[PDB]
């Protein structure tokens, strides 16, 4: 999940644009 | 799980500007 | 465009907020 | 939509509780 | 206070009106 | 310190969602 | 008002970082 | 009321201090 | 008035996750 | 300004990107 | 570090509010 | 900096003024 790779780690915006619909 | 909740505020904070107008799925657990 | 993406931002958040852990789908027209 | 519902008039929790998933 | 009570553990949205005026 | 800082100001936004018209105070004490 | 809905909720922020300890009590 | 004050007109911190406690 | 300073707010935010380490200005 | 650019008329992520450091 | 970042989400929503129109460059250094 | 300095003490309006450009 998004909430498991996000919120130890910082996430690129990048990153978060795979989770898009 | 106080941690998890504020990340997961900025979390979709952040997927509305990058997604836009595409949109996003969001599910905690 | 300028008041619906702000009213957008208050949405994902009060979105978050109120449904907790079943989660959302948030998507423009 | 939840735009077209919510941005030109304010929702309670409760309206906005039926976006939920 | 809320702080003591909502920020140690999570608080849910009926124990948060708790604090309405 | 900082961890409670930022939980305060997700609070009063979360209190200021859920009471609504009612209003609510603030108290870090 | 949506707007005005939207701007009592960076109010409350505002008043956060202002009052500090003191806290406030929102009315509206 | 700090609504109709500071919905209206941008609010200065010294008139947003008058609503602390 | 009010509209922009509202409107600002976001902007900042906006700045601060498309900027990263490179920060951004605000004037 | 970036007030004026983008308050008025909604900016891209790129447009965005010129204010960066 | 998250903490670290979401910190900085926050500091520069206080520097927008106290600076106002004198403006501020934001460098995470 | 700014991160250092304000992410591990709280820093009031005061501390943060100094910031501004
Ligand atoms: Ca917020
Ligand atoms: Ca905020
Ligand atoms: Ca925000
Ligand atoms: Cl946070
Ligand atoms: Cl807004
Ligand atoms: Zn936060
Ligand atoms: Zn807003």
């Amino acid at each position: 999940g998004i909430v498991e790779q996000c919120c130890t780690s910082i996430c690129s915006l990048y990153q978060l644009e795979n989770y898009c619909g | 799980f106080v941690n998890q909740h504020l990340c997961g505020s900025h979390l979709v904070e952040a997927l509305y500007l990058v997604c836009g107008e595409r949109g996003f799925f969001y599910t905690p657990k």
